[PDB]
């Protein structure tokens, strides 16, 4: 369906973990925007997401995310460039 | 001994991190960071972290780690 | 060489990755993976990504890369 359940977890302290439902029409950029809205990040350029080692680029759609019940956790990396 | 193949080096790199998390030598955050870092290395080189034993088993690094090898390896900069 | 501490090894690890991308020995696919992984490693041990130049200087590993170092390791498996 359209219910794309994703888990956002930061590996670097503070290690926060939040779960939300997105849409398949949304891109990685939407997740970054959402993260800022939840006051967990400052700039989009600081948010670098990864999945199983593969870096998730802004142009990537959530529909192409190889997320299963096992790897439903997205790696949230935040750094000032 | 048989040169330094990228996959062989990568195997030692991930093994090193694994040797750290196996005894919690790194912090809770570092452990998480190292976990994903190893995953990135695996997919970038073309192997799996769960297959590190298989790589080291073939390589001449079986029973060795990146730490001990680098420790024994000593070079003296003549400068 | 000295003690092969976490910082000693880390410098060589990030240096190796820097060498790979420098001469372009990896595709852009895995290039970005190592690009971010390098930073994660830097934060985990507590050092700046662009401070590798200083680490290699203060330590006795100047002019040596993880590749050349491992390449000089003639480990013989006496299984």
């Amino acid at each position: 369906n359209a219910a794309v359940h994703l888990t956002l977890k930061k590996i670097q302290a503070p290690k926060f973990s939040i779960e939300h439902d997105f849409s398949p029409s949304d891109t990685i950029l939407q997740i970054k925007q959402h993260l800022i809205s939840e006051e967990k990040a400052s700039h989009i350029s600081e948010i670098k997401l990864l999945l199983k080692g593969k870096v998730l680029h802004d142009n990537l759609f959530l529909s192409d995310l190889k997320v299963t019940p096992a790897n439903s956790t997205i790696t949230v990396m935040i750094k000032p460039n | 001994m048989m040169s330094a193949s990228k996959e062989e080096i990568a195997a030692l790199i991930v093994n090193y991190f694994s040797s750290i998390v196996e005894k919690k030598e790194i912090s809770e955050d570092g452990a998480d960071s190292l976990n994903v870092a190893m995953d990135c290395i695996s997919e970038a080189f073309g192997f799996e972290r769960e297959a590190v034993s298989g790589i080291l088993g073939k390589s001449e690094f079986k029973g060795q780690h990146l730490a001990d090898i680098l420790n024994s390896a000593s070079r003296v900069p003549e400068s």
